[PDB]
């Protein structure tokens, strides 16, 4: 059992610069049989380098591998917009083999203030016994953001899944959606529902709330 | 939250409301208050002819249903007023047209 | 060299799951060549299931030992994978690849197939109107959305049209999340404020193309002006 | 430094309560005080002053609430404007009288 840990999980680079990916193994690998893979969301993963030193057919020469033993580093010269995908390091000397956590590289951009909108549940949806309150964040950077739900001054926990979209192809920003789920009987026992959004580019937190019956 | 028909009021200068070099000129004020929703169209009519110049409409400002107010000013000539010309303020609100007619006749 | 996967798109928990990896253009006769299965749950990394070498030599993962079986049929040139004790947390997309020697591992990858393991049935999606309750802050533009809920499997495309059947470019698509055995997704659209204070159209239609029904509910605009 | 123009508007002869508008335009500096008079007596309530807006020139308007009976009884209403130490008084009356 060879445990592979990759760090950092997310790194922000710029086009044309150099990116270094680190791969940490829990023990030495015989014959340095470590390979790197490239995977794009939607499509299928593709092999880039096998054995950490030999490239494969149809792979540009700008990808270079180095290191041995328990330390391996992947260097890429001439970073391209199409190269902002997730990369995994894998070793095939274990039998059975193991895969690493993987690291994601994003395009570095400036901090933009997000937009917060909340949609109260519709009357038709309330008839089904389920109420869904949403909290939408759009056009913010970096991806790291905190979304907390506060209803009647009581902080909620253990009831938010949280969905986040991928980086925009033309805007390079991120968006996420937070959904509040509660029982219909519990919904009628609360008046004000609000989600708090905290951002690096905001001096003070901005809170939005609505009054039951006015929407 | 509510739908209310706008109220149309027209202000006219008095007999001594004209000054300046001859020919003297004055202004007409048409104000709509206690109307909802916020959007509203204000137009000026002179003896059935649309006025396309010499008028300035102030932006709508906020004065429990929400209320708004709008102020419009049209420059008029003393000679036209003396000819018993009738000025009509055209107000459009949610597809409804309200007209008010004023004149110097007693 | 290419590979193609095939199998059921919906399987109940605690049952038998069978997948077939269809490949053509090579034979498992030379040494070093082998076939392996790699799965990846959404939001997670790749997971290694098993690998089979030539001469009927197979390897299994100790974490999943005594739970998977590997069988090959040279007549049909396709490996057969059997999965038992299905669990909702094990839902992932399964891929198969060919290793061209001892050093070149997984040189060619196929396309894969989504195998959803949910106790529920493939019911038609349910739409719910969403009206923004924002106040005291008109901001740049207004936001209106569409809540597609209770759909399975997750395959939905969103298109926005005006009342006069116009075209809108939203491109705002949020991924689905497994909540209570069902996938839930949210979709929104941004429209200019000037257009709202203009045409009399007070609502727009939300359209979803799911292979369980062609319903399309309309969301009424709040209108600000 | 230019003296502000004083204009007082009256309700239409053929009917409309109503409001009295006193406008000062093309005045400088921006600070200016506008008040209302009724038959030479100080008015303590029933009048409001709108914020000064930009038409450099500025415009300021005032609103006085009056009743139909009082206005048509030939009561004297005067708009008082104070600017740079100068006081301007404008008197209006019924035209049809
Ligand atoms: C459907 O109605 C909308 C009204 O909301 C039309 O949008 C207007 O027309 C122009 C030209 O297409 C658009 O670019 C603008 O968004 C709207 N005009 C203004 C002044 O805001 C839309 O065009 C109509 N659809 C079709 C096919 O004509």
């Amino acid at each position: 059992e060879i445990v592979l840990t990759q760090s950092p999980g997310t790194l922000s680079l710029s086009p044309g610069e150099r990116a270094t990916l680190s791969c940490r193994a829990s023990e030495t690998v015989s014959n340095d049989k470590v390979a790197w893979y490239q995977q794009k969301p939607g499509q299928a993963p593709r092999l880039l380098i096998y054995g950490a030193s030999s490239r494969a057919t149809g792979i540009p020469d700008r990808f270079s591998g180095s290191g041995s033993g328990t330390d391996f580093t992947l260097s890429i010269s001439g970073l391209e917009p199409e190269d902002f995908v997730v990369y995994y390091c894998q070793q095939y000397a274990s039998s059975p083999r193991t895969f690493g956590q993987g690291t994601k590289v994003e395009i570095k951009r400036t901090v933009a203030a997000p937009s917060v909108f909340i949609f109260p549940p519709s009357d038709e949806q309330l008839k089904s016994g389920t109420a869904s309150v949403v909290c939408l964040l759009n056009n913010f950077y970096p991806r790291e953001a905190k979304v907390q739900w506060k209803v009647d001054n009581a902080l909620q926990s253990g009831n938010s899944q949280e969905s986040v979209t991928e980086q925009d192809s033309k805007d390079s920003t991120y968006s996420l959606s937070s959904t509040l789920t509660l029982s219909k009987a519990d919904y009628e026992k609360h008046k004000v529902y609000a989600c708090e959004v905290t951002h690096q580019g905001l001096s003070s937190p901005v809170t939005k709330s609505f009054n039951r019956g006015e929407c | 939250v509510a739908e209310m028909n706008p109220n149309v009021n027209v202000f006219v200068p008095p007999r001594d409301g004209f000054s300046g070099p001859a020919p003297r000129k004055s202004k007409l004020i048409c104000e709509a208050t206690n109307f909802t929703p916020k959007p509203i169209t204000v137009s000026w009519l002179k003896d059935g002819k649309l006025v396309e110049s010499g008028f300035t409409t102030d932006p709508v400002t906020i004065e429990t249903p929400q209320t708004y107010k709008v102020i419009s000013t049209l420059t008029i000539s003393e000679i036209d007023w003396l000819n018993l010309n009738v000025y009509t303020c055209r107000v459009d609100h949610r597809g409804l047209t309200f007209l008010k007619n004023v004149s110097s006749t007693c | 060299v290419t590979l193609k996967e095939s199998g059921p798109t919906l399987v109940k928990p605690t049952q038998t799951l069978t997948l077939t990896c269809t490949f053509s253009g090579f034979s498992l006769t030379t040494t070093g060549e082998g076939v392996g299965w790699i799965r990846q749950p959404p939001g997670k990394a790749l997971e290694f299931l098993a690998f089979i070498y030539w001469n009927d030599a197979k390897r299994y993962n100790p974490s999943l030992q005594s739970r998977l079986t590997i069988t090959k049929d040279a007549s049909k040139k396709q490996v057969v994978l059997t999965l038992t004790n299905l669990d909702p947390v094990d839902t992932a997309t399964y891929y198969c690849a060919r290793t061209s020697g001892w050093d070149i591992e997984f040189e060619y990858w196929g396309q894969g197939t989504l195998v959803t393991v949910s106790s529920g049935s493939a019911s038609a999606p349910t739409l719910f109107p969403l009206v923004s309750c924002e106040n005291s802050s008109p901001s740049s533009t207004v936001a209106v959305g569409c809540l597609a809920q209770d759909f399975l499997p997750d395959s939905i495309t969103f298109s926005w049209k005006y009342k006069n059947n116009s075209d809108i470019s939203s491109t705002r698509g949020f991924p689905s999340v497994l909540r209570g055995g069902k996938y839930a997704a949210t979709s929104q659209v941004l429209l200019p404020s000037k257009d709202v204070m203009q045409g009399t159209d007070e609502h727009v239609v939300c359209k979803v193309q799911h292979p369980n029904g062609n319903k399309e509910k309309d969301v009424p605009l709040p209108v600000v002006i």
